[PDB]
């Protein structure tokens, strides 16, 4: 389901906040259904923006302490960082379209 | 003071639900252990635990068989369900140790699809005989071949939906509905899961968002819940 | 000699129907207006006409009707019907004079669009959800607040499918399913509502093979026979 | 529902049997819906193949006669005929390729 550069409490200093580039974060747990059904979005995306867009998963269930750093309300929620600094948030489940559209539209 | 269901069914759906609301308001500070134990007895006759065996089966099915051994637990083969769900029945029953009653069909796949043909390609209509032939009618005879009062069964106000019209206990047909595991929600779920060493539907974690039925049956509001703040 | 279902309820789904099988056997001799008045006389309390005012509730409708006037007549109204659906409702029970009796769901149809949205759209469980709600709920509660025992329906064992397996009598949820106009066929229908003057619905002439509900949910054997030879 | 040359046992004699070219004829009835179900797949090829082929449907309902002097066992039946004389029969609703081919591999 998730193959992706997938993130931890630890890991958060420097594969993010320390990480030169833009990168996307999917704070996610394997209970919640919208968050696996994104899954396959992230991967493709992923795909397409490489070398532009770093993509990344974090599991809240092993790692909960980060997501209310972000004050982060329900998963299924996607945080953009350009160089540790975040840039935007998206909530809930999306389309390939508006993920694209979300991402485009910040990244520049 | 045992509960009397031949009188409830003399009462219309308005002051059943009013009645039993009484009982439900009282059901609703407890918790599913204690749902099914105060089920157990205070209502009549022959509990049975129907189950679909999909994502979350494992939770319902190992809290009411721990409380009680070997009891009816309701399978509605329809026929056509997906393989690795009869493997992860089968795996349970033989984890968990379940007094399995399978119920399908009165005929068979290939009986159904001679007889009527693909019932799915044939719209909601054809999705209803579908939907009455091998679940509703099976389900039907389970209740009255087993002898049950009250039948318990694993939902949860969110699943599809089962907002506040949908109590922990009522009366579908002639027959004490129970639903235990109602206001639990995923994290509850996949916590009791973990706690148990339970594991997911075999599918769950590949894509399959509600699994079920396979022939064009099978294939979430945008969010879950952290708690809002 | 009046037959008991208090006791038949407490006998399995197949002593039901091998004990009941005797009495089909008789009503399968006698014609539709035979069942209705075997019926009115043979079976407890209450009857009640359901109809979904579809292609052919004319029949049915009239004919039952006729032999007792002024009879509850059951539609659940699911809140998206066809618009000339309701135009012919209204255009019956007028010509007709029925004692209409309207059970839609708990909630509207922008209540439910609301709170769980285009189920329709949710797949098969979205549509069970829908079908649950819309239809086989209001029902429950109408046999319930009308307090019947005996409910007769306009089936054929020709629309889609009802082959040996749906007696003329039967006993669906602790009532007595009764069904005249089971073994018409097409031209039976068709003539009927020649010789009484009764149209088809509006629709039917047109294209819609079988109307029902409209968002999404509408749009027959290859053959009809004028028997084989 | 149907809009082509509607026949009846009077005018079979001369519309159909002592027609000059190709007929398909329908024998159709009201309360058949797979028979109402290719009216509309009658029409448009009543459409394309015009010069051609004359469609027509026959209403057994006020016009029975007809059905038994072709054997019909059950509506919807496809009669076609060529200069009076039946050529070939198709029992039940088909598709509108099914009919083209139904058609053309007859008509030539």
């Amino acid at each position: 389901s998730d193959k992706i550069i997938h993130l931890t409490d630890d890991s958060f200093d420097t594969d993010v906040l320390k990480a030169d580039g833009a990168i996307l974060v999917d704070f996610w747990a394997e209970w919640c259904g919208p968050a696996k059904m994104i899954a396959p979005i992230l991967d493709e995306i992923a795909d397409e923006y490489q070398g532009k867009l770093t993509v990344a998963k974090l599991n809240i269930d092993q790692n909960p302490g980060t997501a209310p750093k972000y004050g982060i309300r329900g998963i299924p929620t996607l945080l953009l960082f350009k160089n540790g600094e975040v840039a935007a948030t998206k909530v809930g489940a999306l389309s390939k379209g508006q993920l694209k559209e979300f991402l485009d539209a910040n990244l520049a | 003071s045992k509960l009397d269901l031949n009188a409830l069914n003399e009462l219309p759906k308005v002051d059943r639900i009013l009645a039993l609301a009484e009982t439900n308001a009282e059901l609703e500070k407890l918790d599913a252990e204690g749902r099914v134990a105060w089920a157990l007895d205070n209502l009549p006759g022959e509990y049975v635990l129907s189950s679909s065996f999909g994502i979350q089966a494992a939770v319902s099915l190992h809290l009411v068989n721990q409380i009680r051994p070997d009891i009816p637990v309701i399978l509605t083969d329809t026929g056509y369900l997906f393989p690795e769900t009869y493997r992860f029945i089968d795996e349970l029953t033989d984890k968990l140790k379940l007094n399995l009653k399978v119920y399908r069909a009165t005929e068979s796949a290939a009986w159904q699809e001679a007889r009527y043909g693909k019932l799915w390609e044939q719209g909601v209509e054809g999705i209803e005989k579908y939907n009455d032939i091998n679940k509703v009618e099976p389900m039907n005879r389970a209740l009255k071949e087993l002898n049950a009062q009250t039948w318990f069964a694993g939902l949860r106000r969110e699943q599809s939906g089962s907002r506040a019209n949908l109590p922990v206990l009522a009366i579908q047909r002639g027959v004490f509905k129970v639903l235990p595991i109602i206001d639990w929600d995923n994290r509850t779920i996949y916590q009791y899961l973990q706690k148990h060493g339970l594991k997911y539907h075999p599918l769950w974690d590949e894509g399959y968002l509600s699994v079920g039925d396979t022939h064009t049956t099978r294939k979430l509001k945008r969010e879950c819940g952290l708690h809002e703040g």
